[PDB]
């Protein structure tokens, strides 16, 4: 919790990249395409 | 004697490396210490 | 505490180095051993007659 | 003075590196103990 409070805020505001809004990695091409697209799906599957 | 001995520069080491680290937090900066740490040998040459 | 470390990522940087290098030190001068004493301890008076 | 050590630089850096390699030197010849033999007001002579 330490880290999660001092360290990770501290990585995720400096090296972190910017995604554009919108996307959720479905854009991707190859395997984490796939990943993201069907996660997104079954996100919704499990909302509903 | 012969149960360890010499364990000094070791300690030294890591000694300078916290104050480095300490002074680097205190600045926001990795260069600014060594405006402050290069004053170390200032003091030893007149003990020596 | 986040707002103050996300301003001044060195700082953050500084306490995570300084808990590894105190770790590290700590780790290599750590006693070795399958458990720790968890069997209780006993006397034993021995006699001879 | 400093403002005219400022205009300098290089020639102060050389001073500091004379100043460390003087350290170096003097703390190489000097020799080393662990704590003073301190009179007591007292000693023992033996006879064997
Ligand atoms: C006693 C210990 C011995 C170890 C060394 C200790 C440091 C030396 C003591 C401080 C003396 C500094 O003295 C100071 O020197 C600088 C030059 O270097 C002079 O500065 C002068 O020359 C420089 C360039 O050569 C010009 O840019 C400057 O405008 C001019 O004033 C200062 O006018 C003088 O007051
Ligand atoms: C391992 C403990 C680390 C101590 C962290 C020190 C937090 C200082 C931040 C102060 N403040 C709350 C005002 O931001
Ligand atoms: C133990 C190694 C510490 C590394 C610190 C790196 C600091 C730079 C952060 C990344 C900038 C994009
Ligand atoms: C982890 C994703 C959860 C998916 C849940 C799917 C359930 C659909 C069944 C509908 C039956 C009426
Ligand atoms: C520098 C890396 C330290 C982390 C590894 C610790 C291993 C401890 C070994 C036990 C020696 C008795
Ligand atoms: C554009 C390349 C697509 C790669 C497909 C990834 C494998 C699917 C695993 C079920
Ligand atoms: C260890 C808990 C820290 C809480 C700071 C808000
Ligand atoms: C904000 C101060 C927290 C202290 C953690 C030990």
């Amino acid at each position: 919790v330490l880290v999660a409070l001092i360290l990770t805020p501290a990585l995720c505001a400096t090296m972190l990249k910017p995604i554009a809004k919108g996307d959720h990695g479905e854009g991707k091409k190859g395997f984490f395409g796939w990943f993201n697209r069907m996660f997104e799906k079954s996100t919704h599957h499990y909302t509903d | 004697e012969r149960l360890s001995g010499n364990q000094a520069p070791s300690l030294y080491a890591i000694s300078l490396i916290v104050v480095f680290l300490c002074l680097a937090a205190l600045y926001e900066s990795w260069s600014i210490p060594f405006s402050v740490m290069l004053v170390v040998p200032l003091g030893v040459i007149g003990a020596l | 505490m986040p707002n103050f470390f996300i301003d001044r990522p060195i700082f953050a940087w500084v306490i995570a180095i300084i808990i590894m290098l105190a770790g590290g030190l700590a780790a290599l001068k750590l006693p070795v051993a399958q458990y720790p004493t968890i069997a209780p301890p006993a006397v034993t008076i021995s006699a001879s007659y | 003075s400093v403002g005219g050590i400022l205009r300098s630089t290089g020639r102060y850096l050389v001073l500091y590196l004379i100043i460390v390699v003087g350290m170096a030197y003097l703390f190489v010849r000097l020799p080393s103990s662990f704590l003073p033999d301190e009179d007591q007001g007292v000693f023992m002579t033996m006879v064997q």
